[PDB]
């Protein structure tokens, strides 16, 4: 538009409404919902306990974000608060724990077990069928614990989190298909099975009368 | 020692007896 | 997520428009409501445990659900249910402060229905429990606050159903 | 099970990181025995130096209870 | 169950069942007939056990059966008895399983959280289970009672 | 404090303080003198707050101070009052800090464990704090009272 | 998983019924079978490698599958197939001890057909291999054990097909 | 906004909003009316601010408006001014929000990478923003100017 | 991924055939082309940043996309777009060396359409940007190289559309 | 860790000796003691909470430690102390079953003194608390059991000091 | 970490004392300083890059360190050194707001000497760089602010040496 200073005219938007917003593609939320936590020895107990709670909530999928006491592991927590072990070594202990095995290994099938491993430690969906096959062969030939040890030992693990950072949800995008997959595993695949076998719920009795 | 509490607590017990009130749902 | 202030800003940014008086009026509206919301949020946080207990008594417990075979039967499932109730209450409080329901759509409502269906959690009863919480909350917060509080509870219920 | 107490210093020679990496750089830690051989290798490939190793738990040359 | 637990540990280790694990299964199947008898005894005497235990509990703790207390009122008192009956049923299932796994998933996980919402006092509940043990022990033979005691003790420990 | 909280978030994100974070510090430091006044009032009236709240508590829960009850006996009664005094001191610390960090570390984390061992009933400690709020609030101006109220409510929530 | 004992318990717990004589009879039945099962399991574990070898000889090897263009052509694929065989054997043994097919459903059977279809693994041949293992196992375990062993192998085969 | 930031911190802690966090929200809502006025002033004077700031920037750095420089030519000079206008708009949004979150998502993330492709020098851009601050400060009241300054400073800090 | 040499080998391995003269001729064909490809790849790598800049200037920038409301509006989105451009360029270079389009299908093309649709990225504009890069690349590499380079760029564009 | 049975085997394996009558006698000794130990362990587990309460009442509480300026002042520190007490009790019970003190050294005792010194936890008071627990335990378990129980408690106390 | 306000509180909590007028006076002193500190912090953040450049010019660059065989030689080492400088500046600013040196001890100072010794980083030069930054900062912040700023820089330098 003539009579209008050119710098104003170049900024104008012809589309107006019906145009994309800041929360359109990746969006603002998933960033800034990600906190790097590092435990410091000096840190106050209230600071330390927020990070410990974050470990529990990533690795055991504690949506509520505050572990129920039976889920906690206390000796490991004391060694972590003493700075005798690293956050990485605490995460390794959690996976070798029995609560891990009952909630995540025993109900699932091995290919789903692997998906849950990468999600729980690593923050992402499995990258490839070749990645799935290696971990499945570990589970079948050696423990659940040996598979837990492999991911934490993995180079990916060591680049993104090293020893100090608590794992976080990261939606990569570097490999192909991983951004979609990691959205589906972190945002839609809420856990949908019961860990316990006993006292199955009857379908009826939906309404409360 | 909680001395101030010790004298105030007995003062409170002497002034009023709790052993009859009974809980009130309110 | 988005809040009321950011929602105005975002609408103007897609237009590329600087903020104008009409936009400013919407922002002004939020700022008057704000003080009330803060007070309401503190009330809810302090009485959160009570709110859940009352709501469960009103809808969930003394029912077939608690009796054997019911989803809320077994201590593990009872505890899970009150855990979920607490989540919903906390997020509703966040939404009320924000003045926008977006947060509910993002974290609370995502995949919830499908998960519930696979679990066998009964949606209707859950909705009933949310509505029960709303009534209890309404009393605590007081009438002016209650209207604002109600919309977020209603938003959750509609999403779940 | 046996456990090692290990001190090491690791440099970042491939990249320069803005976030505070001191905890990663000098890390005394307790390592299960079965993990140590992998963890030693890892420190060596990074071009870290292993300052000290002591066996915290377990007895040297024990045939059982290991 | 004993069986479940053994298998589950093996699966995680990705190994066939150990000689020791197999031996423990053999022992359990031998003990099974005895276990079934113990369970049957308690089932038959259930109404009596609950009633006697209830009385002891109310005597030990006036408060629960008082206006302040949770148990106050007929409906509430019935519910407190219903709870005791539930815990007894769990214990019987435990005895036949040979493990607390059945008990634990149905009754001990989340128990604190459930009772805290209800506002029922957990220590009182524990007392009721202790009471139930004393009654149950009297009905059982000494050897049987020892077996039964362990399962009762576990409950009491968990509800604390 | 407000300061600690702001700095900790910044350090984690490895950044200088945001304009928002700076603004919150400015607001807080302006409020400082008022906060100190609120704390001083409560400190001065400490003995009264504890005692009057104690009396209300014993009326509300006769049982605790009864031969059956846990709190029964003068020594036990003193301890219950001592506890109330401790909690009141904590509240004042919170007010001057403008946050709960001090309160939380000293008095709420691990609290569930300690009282449960003692067998003191927590579903009643909260009531004692509520009681204390009512007394304390009556010695404060309306604006001051509201500020003080938040901290009292936090305690009740945390238990 | 759920074992035979827990399966009975579960049925009564959803009803809310205390355990009854009829229930006790089912439990009693399992307890007599139990000793046999333990003996069978030890036999299978000791002969596991042999069982797989014999079964492969009967069905998989000397075939088009092993020859170039076949799904078990290449060392990598051959090794994967014998790994699967081992898993089936191990889980069947677990099921036989448990007296319940549940473990097979929960871990082995769930999503297997779909995985196989994407991979291009031939289901029919796999089923054939399971059936071959059964016959070999039957011999080793002895007749009483064999009947019990057979049902779990059959359960796997039916699931896959 | 202040609100968004507070909620996000609470979510991470998995807690209801703290008394201190609630107080921060209260302060923001009180300040809001003043903030709106400050933003309106800048909006009205926008055309002048951009123009004056441009001139100062070109005086500070002859090079950008020179054959070598990126700004050289009419179209390019307009684009450089357009960018300054964009940053001013963002600052106004920031002032009303009470936080740089709006500013940051639209303008400061990926800014280095964008400018590097364009080949525009980042330090010059920062100078232009500094220039804009000086013009804006003169129009604003001293108290208002300080508030506005923080947001301007953040931009300068973010891209330098 | 798979390259020309490996593609021949794989085809013979499924047949089980030893390598024959006809196969050798295909391999020989690649080996003559190879030297040219290496030179082209080095050119692209050195001029990569410039190539992207020129292509953006030709298609993406000075457009509605950059103007407010457009998907390349905001620094975050602008930066993401030029990041994707760089990926396409890098992978096309890899494909040209390899002499096979397979790597593009495995690493770039798989899931791209679906991802773009969820994001709201406009495919047509992206394709346009790829075509622009090809033209710029064609100039730098020189004519002989350009023909080889073009096919891989075209393969990407067709996949996206 | 190591138990009595394994400790004997341990010693014979380093010698390379087959199990001999003298060795068998040590094993026989353990097997007679075993029944008593199992009974004692069950008693301790059931009364564990009470044992800790009584021991704290005897030594820790109503003291300068609990009063401000003391290491057991603040809820956090009080809770940590009773948690440590529980650990000592649990490990002593494990040792008593095992019939070996090794487990105490491996899990509890190693590094404890140094940790305590850095923390400022008072060792003497801790020792006092362990001794108090022993006395309480002694009563519950009964005399025969008490002798066995005592040595493990004494082992902990000596280690700390 | 600890701030001035919390430091007073902590000192009174170990005594068990309620807050008193003398304590209140120390708190009041901080509150007057606070406004100035906030202004100083904003200045530093905006000029941070410049401060580091000036300080490096004054001490580190045009020296033997930058020349081959020096610790700051190579781009990787140069970049690491200016990264460390930025850390020191940022933490000093945090300490100045806090009014307490604790955060410096907790995060910056802890383990730094040992790390530096293994790396071969020269402490004396680093200290020199910190002192240079202080002088530059002093100018920017203005005199009243400078005194407060100086103590934290000095605290870092003393810790490192
Ligand atoms: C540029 C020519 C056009 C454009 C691009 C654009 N892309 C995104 C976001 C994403 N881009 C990808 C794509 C890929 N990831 C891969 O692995 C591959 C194959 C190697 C590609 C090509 C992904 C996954 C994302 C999302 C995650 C991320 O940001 O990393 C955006 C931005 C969306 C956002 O909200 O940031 C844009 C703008 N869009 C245009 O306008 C051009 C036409
Ligand atoms: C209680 C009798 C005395 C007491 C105890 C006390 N301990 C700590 C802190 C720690 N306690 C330990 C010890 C252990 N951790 C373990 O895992 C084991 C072995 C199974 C033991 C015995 C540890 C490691 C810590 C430090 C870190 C942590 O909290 O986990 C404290 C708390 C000190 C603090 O402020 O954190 C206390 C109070 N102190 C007394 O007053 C009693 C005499
Ligand atoms: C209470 C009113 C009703 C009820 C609740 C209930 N929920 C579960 C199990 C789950 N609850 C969830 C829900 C969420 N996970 C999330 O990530 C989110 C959103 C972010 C929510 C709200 C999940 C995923 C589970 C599964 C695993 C888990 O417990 O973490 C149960 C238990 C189901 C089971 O069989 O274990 C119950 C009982 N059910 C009722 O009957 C009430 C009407
Ligand atoms: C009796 C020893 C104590 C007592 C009990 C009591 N319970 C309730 C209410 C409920 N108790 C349960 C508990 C269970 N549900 C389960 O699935 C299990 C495990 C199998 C248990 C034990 C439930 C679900 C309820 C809620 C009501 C319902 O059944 O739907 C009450 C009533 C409290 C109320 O207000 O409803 C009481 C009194 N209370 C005591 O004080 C005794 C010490
Ligand atoms: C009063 C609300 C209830 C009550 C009181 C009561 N308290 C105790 C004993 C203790 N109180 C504490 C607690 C604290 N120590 C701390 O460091 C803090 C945080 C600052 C607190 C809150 C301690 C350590 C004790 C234990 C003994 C001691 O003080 O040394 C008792 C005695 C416990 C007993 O079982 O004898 C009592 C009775 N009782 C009630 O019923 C009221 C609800
Ligand atoms: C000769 C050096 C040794 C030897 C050979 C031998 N092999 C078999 C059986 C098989 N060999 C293979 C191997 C391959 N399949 C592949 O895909 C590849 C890579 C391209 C190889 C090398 C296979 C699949 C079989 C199984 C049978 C079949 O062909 O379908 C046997 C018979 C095994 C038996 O015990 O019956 C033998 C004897 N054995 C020796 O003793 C030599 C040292
Ligand atoms: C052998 C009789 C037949 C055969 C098998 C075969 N399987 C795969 C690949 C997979 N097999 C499975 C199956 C399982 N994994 C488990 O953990 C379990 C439960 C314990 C089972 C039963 C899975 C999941 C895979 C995929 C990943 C993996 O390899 O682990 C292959 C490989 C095919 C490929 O190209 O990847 C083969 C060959 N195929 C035959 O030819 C036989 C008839
Ligand atoms: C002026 C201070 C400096 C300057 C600017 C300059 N910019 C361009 C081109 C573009 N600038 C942008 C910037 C933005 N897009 C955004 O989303 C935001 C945040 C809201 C900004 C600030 C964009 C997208 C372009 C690309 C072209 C387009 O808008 O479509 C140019 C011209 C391009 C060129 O390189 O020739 C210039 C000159 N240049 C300087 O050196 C000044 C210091
Ligand atoms: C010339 C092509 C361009 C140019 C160069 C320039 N450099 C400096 C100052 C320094 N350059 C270096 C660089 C290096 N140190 C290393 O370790 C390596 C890798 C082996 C390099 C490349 C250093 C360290 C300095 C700082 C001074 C010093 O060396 O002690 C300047 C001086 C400017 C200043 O000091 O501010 C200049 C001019 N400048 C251009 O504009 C040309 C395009
Ligand atoms: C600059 C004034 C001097 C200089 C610095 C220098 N430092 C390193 C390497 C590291 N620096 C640190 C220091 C810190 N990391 C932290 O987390 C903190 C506290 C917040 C500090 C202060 C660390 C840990 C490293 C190692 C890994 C890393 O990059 O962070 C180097 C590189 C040495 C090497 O070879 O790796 C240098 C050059 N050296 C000088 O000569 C200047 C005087």
């Amino acid at each position: 538009d003539m009579s209008r200073p050119m710098f104003l005219e170049l900024g104008r938007s012809f589309k107006g409404a019906d145009g994309q917003s800041v929360e359109v593609g990746v969006g603002t939320l998933r960033r800034q919902l990600e906190h790097i936590y590092r435990i410091a020895p000096d840190a106050t107990r209230s600071e330390k306990d927020v990070a410990i709670n974050a470990i529990y909530r990533q690795v055991l999928d504690v949506f509520a974000g505050i572990p129920p006491s039976y889920l906690r592991l206390s000796e490991a927590e004391s060694k972590l608060k003493n700075n005798e072990i690293s956050v990485r070594e605490f995460v390794r202990r959690l996976g070798r724990s029995e609560n891990y095995r009952k909630r995540f290994f025993e109900p699932y099938s091995s290919p789903k077990v692997v998906e849950l491993l990468t999600k729980h430690f690593l923050g992402r969906a499995p990258i490839s069928q070749q990645e799935i096959s290696t971990y499945v062969q570990i589970l079948g030939t050696k423990g659940l614990a040996a598979a837990v040890d492999a991911i934490v030992e993995s180079p990916e693990y060591l680049t993104i989190f090293n020893e100090d950072i608590v794992p976080y949800r990261r939606y990569p995008t570097l490999p192909a298909g991983n951004y979609r997959a990691s959205v589906r595993v972190n945002d839609e695949e809420l856990i949908s099975q019961s860990w316990s076998s006993l006292s199955p719920t009857y379908t009826g009795y939906q309404y409360v009368t | 020692s909680l001395g101030s509490w010790l004298d105030a607590a007995r003062d409170l017990i002497s002034q009023n007896d709790y052993s009859q009130k009974a809980i009130e749902v309110e | 997520m988005q809040d009321a202030i950011t929602a105005v800003i975002n609408n103007y940014d897609v237009q590329g428009k600087y903020l104008d008086g009409a936009a400013l009026d919407k922002l002004k509206a939020y700022f008057t409501t704000g003080a009330v919301r803060v007070r309401a949020a503190a009330v809810i946080s302090s009485n959160a445990t009570t709110i859940i207990k009352e709501a469960a008594a009103k809808a969930l417990i003394y029912s077939d659900l608690t009796r054997p075979g019911g989803n809320m039967y077994t201590t593990r499932r009872y505890a899970a249910c009150i855990r979920d109730m607490d989540y919903f209450l906390r997020y509703a409080t966040y939404a009320m402060l924000a003045g926008d329901p977006s947060i509910l759509d993002e974290r609370v409502l995502n995949g919830l229905k499908e998960t519930y269906n696979s679990l066998g959690v009964p949606i209707a009863a859950t909705v009933g429990g949310i509505q029960a919480m709303k009534e209890v909350v309404g009393g605590l917060v007081g009438p002016d606050a209650a209207k604002e509080a109600s919309i977020y509870f209603d938003y959750l219920s509609s999403g779940l159903s | 099970s046996r456990y090692f107490k290990v001190t090491a210093c690791i440099p970042s020679l491939k990249r320069v990181r803005t976030g505070r990496e001191l905890q990663n750089t000098f890390f005394t830690k307790l390592v299960p025995y079965e993990n140590w051989f992998t963890e030693q290798q890892r420190i060596q490939k990074a071009g870290g130096k292993v300052l000290s190793v002591k066996l915290f738990t377990g007895v040297q040359g024990a045939n059982t209870g290991v | 169950s004993v069986l479940t637990k053994a298998i589950v540990n093996a699966d995680a280790e990705a190994r066939y069942l150990s000689p020791g694990e197999l031996d423990r299964i053999k022992s359990f199947v031998a003990s099974g007939e005895r276990r079934l008898r113990i369970a049957q005894t308690l089932t038959e005497a259930r109404e009596r056990i609950v009633k006697q235990a209830g009385d002891q509990l109310f005597q030990k703790r006036p408060d629960v059966v008082s206006p302040g207390g949770n148990a106050y009122g007929e409906k509430m008192t019935a519910l407190c008895l219903r709870d005791l009956d539930y815990y007894l049923r769990l214990v019987t299932y435990g005895i036949v399983a040979g493990d607390v796994t059945p008990i634990e998933e149905i009754g001990i996980i989340g128990v604190k959280e459930m009772y805290n919402s209800l506002q029922t006092p957990i220590p009182a509940v524990a007392e009721g289970v202790r009471a139930m043990k004393n009654v149950a022990t009297s009905l059982l033979s000494g050897d049987d009672a020892a077996e039964a005691g362990f399962y009762f003790d576990y409950l009491v420990g968990a509800m604390q």
